[PDB]
RNA sequence: GUGUAGUAUCUGUUCUUUUCAGUGUAACAACUGAAAUGACCUCGAGGCUC
RNA sequence: UUACUAAGUCUCAUGUACUACAU
């Protein structure tokens, strides 16, 4: 969801659910913030998950 | 290696959970993930403590160096046994004295923390800071400041403090639509010490069990 | 191995330290602050200070200590042609010591006129447009502009061997010639 | 919600904090950092209160108030099209791009002038993948200043992706 | 105040064949096998490259 | 205004306890 972006650790990448532009790219996507997403890693899947709230 | 990499997305799992945030990357490994999601976010169970995948045995802990040795409860540590035996780097006792302590005396005593149904304690945590805070939710109330803050705070007696003046242009504060506070919406001649203002409510049994004695077991 | 030198306690409420990292807490241990790790001996307190380990956290202690006349001249163009294509050449001619006696202080005289091209997209009543312009200027004098239909003419190819004094830009040293000592500026 | 809190003497304590704030709102959680450096405190907290409405109250109430060990407190409250183009003409001044692409699509920020190679190149930060595909459309390879200019995306492996369209519209709305 | 065998625990130190596939792992890790040589381009990265 | 996480493995040394076993 970010940039195709590349992330060298796990904890990292973990630490990117909470973020600025993390939850840019979700809240500008029409994705609303917080703790429901965080497993996001493709745009796609969490836009049924949306849909779904 | 197929059912490897057989596994259904995280995101695919989450449509099928009431409660999808407590699911989490790793439960894609799930051998039963459809299942595993039913009981992990099943009502009242409580999910694993997550010390697990962390190597450390559950306690490296740095603030396990600087945890209290212990501290007595106080009902207790009314029995004088404390000035008795020094414990840190004979003492003749009454039998009525300590069996009142724990029957007369701490009857309805309970310790102030415990826990709650879901409560569990991570490596990192201490209960104490939590106990001072929920007491520290009880003692302290707006509208009324500790002497020692009010030293640091450099504001004499008698002497509203610098937010009323704003609260004056501002208004009352949103939180506490209750709040008086001398000067304003309260009397200023009740002002007293360490009280500028207190919380007026506007809202103004048995329980079936009530017991309406009690008598504990005499020693004697 | 401690060279003399008394570490005070950490709660004795602090003589300048050597480095006034390393102290001793409630215990007898030796301890780093910053590091938060503890030594048994002084001679693992100088393999702590001899590591990376410290000094990686020293670092991260001083980040967190740092954190116009308007004049028409007289233009003569003419169609040219050299070899293999055609090119346009423009003879601009300028005033014979007639009113350049009044200002001779040396702001800018020495700076021949300049060309530009310029895209008629973009004029001051905004109506027609769709051409590009040749346009030539001189401090005192009026601009000047040549209509250009012609997508590319005399769009030469490395000309010169590549010497790097661009003036204002390839297109002014590429093809223009200022005769300051008679006043004609040639372009082509 | 949360409020950043700052020029806090290290002697303030996690509950004179607290009995400060409940004074302005109900305070939700403190988080009042703790050196692992000094042992002590690091001189700035953060109070999180039930709401942005207590908290603006008291980020308009509390700033510039209080006065704990003589020093004043303070509180604060607490993605784009990217072309990459080559091949500049020294004349080139970056206000000019920023005229040169104006007339494409609106800025979101300055460009930027850099040289690789001696090679002058720049930067060019749209507010429409769109617009930026006009820019693209109209300036690529094309002459400014006597020299050859190049248009493209700029490398994040370069913009312009499917989900790339897809996400900066979203931005976009 | 000693010797024989043996153990645990700090701390210091340091990063092991670039890759691929399998086992393995919650994912790692770890283990098991093989091996490119040559040419070119832009700022260690990149190649529907040959 | 700094919005709270670092050691690991190997190697060769130092720190400290310990366990069977003998005078």
């Amino acid at each position: 969801i970010c940039s195709n972006k590349v992330y060298n650790g796990r904890r990292t990448f973990e630490r990117h659910f909470n973020e600025e532009r993390h939850i840019y790219h979700l809240r500008c996507l029409g994705i609303e913030p917080s703790s429901v997403f965080k497993g996001i890693t493709k745009i796609k899947e969490a836009q049924e998950l949306w849909k779904n709230m | 290696k197929r059912r490897k990499t057989e596994k259904p997305s995280l995101s695919q799992l989450k449509s099928q959970v009431p409660y999808p945030q407590i699911i989490e990357w790793y439960d894609c490994d799930a051998r039963y993930p459809g299942l595993l999601a039913s009981i992990k976010c099943t009502k009242n169970v409580i999910p694993v403590p997550s010390h697990w995948q962390s190597k450390k045995e559950y306690l490296s802990g740095r603030s396990l160096l600087g945890k209290r040795p212990f501290e007595l409860p106080d009902i207790i540590k009314k029995t004088n046994i404390e000035q008795m035996r020094s414990t840190l780097p004979a003492l003749d006792l009454d039998y009525k004295k300590l069996h009142d302590v724990f029957f007369k005396i701490g009857a309805n005593w309970k310790p102030d923390h415990l826990l709650c149904f879901g409560d569990v304690y991570y490596e990192n945590r201490n209960l104490f800071e939590e106990t001072n805070w929920k007491r520290m939710v009880d003692h302290k109330r707006p509208g009324r400041i500790s002497q020692e803050l009010r030293a640091i705070m450099n504001l004499p007696e008698g002497q509203l403090p610098p937010w009323c003046m704003k609260m004056k242009d501002i208004g009352l504060p949103t939180g506490y639509p209750d709040l008086k506070i001398a000067g304003l919406n309260w009397d200023i001649t009740n002002l007293k010490g360490d009280v500028y203002g207190k919380i007026i409510p506007n809202h103004h049994r048995n329980y079936f069990g009530a017991l309406i004695s009690f008598e504990t077991p005499e020693f004697e | 191995l401690s060279k003399g030198e008394n570490v005070p306690y950490t709660f004795q409420d602090e003589q300048v330290r050597s480095n006034p990292y390393i102290y001793k807490n409630h215990s007898g241990k030796l301890v780093c602050k910053l590091c938060n790790t503890m030594h048994m001996s002084w001679s693992s307190v100088e393999r702590h200070l001899g590591g990376k380990k410290h000094g990686l956290n020293v670092l991260r202690r001083g980040i967190s200590i740092e954190k116009x006349x308007x004049x028409x001249x007289x233009x003569x163009x003419x169609x040219x042609x050299x070899x293999g294509s055609v090119g346009l050449a423009i003879q601009v001619n300028y005033s014979s010591e007639v009113k350049e006696n009044s200002v001779d202080s040396d702001d800018k005289a020495k700076v021949p006129p300049l060309i530009r091209i310029v895209s008629g997209l973009e004029l001051s009543d905004t109506k027609q447009k769709g051409k590009k312009f040749l346009v030539i200027a001189y401090e005192p004098f009026e601009n000047i502009a040549i209509e250009l239909p012609p997508n590319e003419i005399l769009f030469s190819e490395n000309n010169d061997m590549d010497n790097n004094n661009d003036g204002v830009d390839e297109l002014n040293k590429k093809c223009t010639f200022w005769d300051a000592i008679s006043k004609l500026y040639y372009v082509q | 919600n949360t409020v950043y809190v700052g020029n806090i003497d290290p002697r303030i304590t996690k509950e004179q904090l607290y009995e400060l704030f409940i004074q302005i709102n109900p305070v939700l959680r403190i988080k009042y950092p703790k050196d692992k450096v000094l042992q002590a405190y690091q001189g700035y907290a953060f109070i999180e209160f039930y709401n942005q409405g207590d908290a603006q109250y008291a980020i308009k109430i509390m700033n510039n108030t209080v006065r704990l060990y003589d020093r004043l407190i303070k509180v604060r409250q607490v993605p784009i099209a990217k072309l990459f183009i080559k091949n500049l003409a020294d004349s080139i001044d970056s206000d000019q791009l920023v005229k040169i692409f104006n007339k494409f699509g609106k800025l979101i920020r300055e460009p930027e002038i850099f040289y690789l190679s001696k090679l002058k190149c720049a930067y060019v930060y749209f507010e429409d993948f769109e617009k930026a595909d006009l820019a693209i459309k109209s300036l690529n390879n094309q002459l400014v200043a006597n020299n050859r200019i190049t248009v493209d995306y700029a490398f994040k492996n370069g913009k312009g992706n499917a989900k790339y369209g897809d996400d900066v519209d979203r931005l976009l709305n």
